[PDB]
């Protein structure tokens, strides 16, 4: 049979490996202890070894964590939003410099490419240059998607009330604007905040509670370490406490960015989809509009198992 | 008693792993505190603390500007690590101490990069240079340093765009900016939340350009900044300042003792 004592060392090697490939330390621990429980008291295959057995077990549970039950078909959800004659509202949020604003632009490009109109709501009213940053994007996009290429319709537009104003109220006026001017999607950009800055997390929660977006997306850099876990736990804990609903609106999906910087230390993807049981909706792989990928769960796990 | 060392020691290996210290370093620190050790959690936690100090200290004193000469400081680092904000942070630091300081924006890529630095600099009443139109960072940085030289500035801080080791193009462009303005100090700015991918990038930066100082940002939150041990290792450079928030005065000079304390528990 397979006792815990036999697996003890190969399990320890796996844990250390996963940790080295940027899976959060406690997740690696929990991950491997699951593999232990699953295997205890079972017999191995005719030609299998204790190593090959736990290796395969680990690989399967990794694939399952990465592709979770709930998918997020975004264009399909937008199609449905169009039947109800309301805009589809997406809120991006996350800690500082992870790539909210820039991946919001990439997603706009993707939406425009499928023929939806998007109003970008500039609801980072704090950080220097946030508005001009989004303005630059809007200018770049509506040059790629001008009215003369869409029957005269304006397809992207920035909604901005400059710096200093309440984010939630701007988001509200934008969604209100999109309804009246016929914008298919509103993408709400929000300012970067630390996950345990009470005032800022309440502000974020207020913007979400007040405007009830269709999709809240957490944005996290793939470079991040153990912080991946804390950021999500506390963001999700903030949306649930500073909310006055029965089943409160939590984080719906993840945008894993800077994937092009981590080589095969690809572990942050496991860290995030393990705590939230939500899907990685897009992977960000660079700085241009073209650098947006889906998440190939089989192939990410492959990179994680290799070194 | 061999079991009371290890139980108390794998408990410290875990704290450090959770603090984003490179696993290589933990595996090494463990058998270092073990070899060198031959009321009980003090005889151990002290010898761990000492080995950690050896890791933050590169053995090199930090570069400092001289009053009355031209001091050019160039910032580099991964995308979104906090260079730009830390630029105005550092200028405001020197300016308040009575130096003639100024900021140059040599980012020609990031949307609204110049607007960002211009608003930062304008709020803090600090002279800046940059361009909405010029697309070659080397020309802005050159013509910027050249401008502020002619006006006898003491601290000329040059902000550059975020870049990462696998984009060979961007790493060349960095070396080209360095060669053009010939900085007296290159600062590598790093996010305190960075995971295991840190050593690799930092080495890559130091291998291409001459990094001589490190600043750690975003330490005001939950991250203990254990990546800094690897950054110091890779760049052979001391941590000079830490960033502790979004504002211009959320900045203080790095002190070794409190940082290792916070890193440990
Ligand atoms: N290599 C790489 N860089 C990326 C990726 N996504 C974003 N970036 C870069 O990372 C930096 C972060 O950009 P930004 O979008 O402003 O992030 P942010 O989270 O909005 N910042 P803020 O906290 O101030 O709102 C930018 O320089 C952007 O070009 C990615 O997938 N790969
Ligand atoms: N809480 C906190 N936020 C910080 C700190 N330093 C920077 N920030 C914030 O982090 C974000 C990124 O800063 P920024 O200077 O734009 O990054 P960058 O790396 O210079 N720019 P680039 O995208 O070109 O790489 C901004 O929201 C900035 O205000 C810090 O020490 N603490
Ligand atoms: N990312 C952020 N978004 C919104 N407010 C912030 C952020 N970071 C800090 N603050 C706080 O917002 C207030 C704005 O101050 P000021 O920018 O000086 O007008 C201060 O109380 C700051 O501490
Ligand atoms: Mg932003
Ligand atoms: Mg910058």
């Amino acid at each position: 049979s397979l006792s815990r004592e036999d697996m003890e060392s190969v399990l320890d090697k796996m844990r250390d490996h996963l940790i080295a490939k940027n899976v959060a330390a406690d997740i690696a621990v929990q991950l491997c202890e699951s593999v232990a429980n699953k295997l205890e008291g079972k017999v191995m295959g005719t030609f299998s070894t204790v190593t090959s057995t736990v290796k395969q077990a680990l690989q399967e549970s990794l694939v399952q964590i990465l592709q979770p039950q709930r998918r997020v078909d975004m264009l399909r959800d937008i199609m449905d939003a169009q039947r109800r004659q309301r805009p589809y509202v997406v809120t991006f949020c996350g800690v500082n410099g992870v790539g909210k604003s820039t991946n919001l632009a990439k997603i706009s490009f993707w939406l425009l490419e499928n023929g939806f109109s998007v109003l970008i709501a500039a609801c980072d009213t704090f950080r220097a240059g946030a508005v001009e940053q989004l303005r630059t994007h809007t200018r770049r996009l509506s040059a790629l998607h001008p009215p003369e290429k869409h029957g005269g319709r304006t397809m992207v537009q920035l909604f901005e009330k400059g710096y200093g104003k309440d984010a939630a109220g701007i988001a509200m006026e934008a969604i209100a604007f999109a309804r009246n001017q016929g914008f298919d999607v509103v993408l709400v950009d929000t300012a970067g905040r630390m996950q345990d800055n009470a005032p800022l997390m309440t502000a974020l929660a207020k913007l979400i509670t007040v405007n009830t977006p269709d999709l809240v997306l957490f944005v996290g850099e793939a470079l991040v370490g153990n912080e991946a876990v804390d950021q999500l736990v506390k963001f999700n804990r903030a949306l649930a406490d500073h909310s006055m609903a029965q089943t409160p609106r939590l984080i719906d999906g993840i945008v894993l960015t800077k994937f092009d910087t981590i080589d095969d230390k690809v572990g942050a993807a496991i860290s995030m989809t393990y705590i939230t049981s939500k899907p990685i909706v897009f992977v960000g792989t660079g700085q241009t509009y073209c650098d947006l990928r889906s998440l190939n769960a089989k192939a990410v796990v492959a990179a994680l198992m290799k070194a | 008693n061999e079991e009371v060392l290890n139980a108390m020691l794998k408990e410290v290996c875990t704290a450090l792993l959770e603090a984003d210290v490179n696993i290589k370093l933990v595996k090494q620190l463990r058998e270092n505190v073990k070899s060198a050790i031959d009321n009980k959690r003090k005889m151990i936690q002290h010898a761990v603390f000492k080995e950690l100090v050896k890791l933050v200290d590169p053995g090199v004193k930090a570069w400092t500007p001289t009053k009355g000469k031209q001091n050019v400081i160039m910032f580099v680092g991964l995308q979104g690590s906090g260079k730009t904000t830390t630029c105005s942070k550092l200028a405001y630091y020197y300016q308040r101490k009575g130096w003639k300081t100024c900021l140059i924006c040599a980012d020609t890529f990031r949307a609204g990069a110049f607007d960002q630095l211009k608003q930062n600099a304008t709020k803090a009443r600090i002279p800046f240079y940059g361009s909405y139109t010029e697309m070659d960072p080397v020309i802005i940085a050159s013509e910027g340093v050249e401008k502020f030289k002619n006006e006898n500035f003491e601290i000329i801080i040059v902000d550059t765009s975020g870049r990462h080791k696998q984009e060979d193009s961007l790493f060349e462009e960095m070396l080209q900016v360095a060669n053009a303005i010939q900085p007296d100090n290159i600062v590598y700015v790093m996010d305190a939340s960075i995971g295991q991918a840190c050593e690799a990038q930092a080495k890559a930066f130091k291998d291409k350009v001459d990094v001589a100082s490190v600043i750690v940002t975003k330490l005001d939150g939950h991250a203990k900044g254990g990546g800094a041990l690897s950054a110091v290792a890779a760049t052979k450079s001391p941590i000079i300042f830490i960033g502790t928030g979004e504002h211009i005065d959320d900045f203080e000079p790095f002190k070794t003792q409190p940082f290792i304390s916070k890193l440990l528990g």
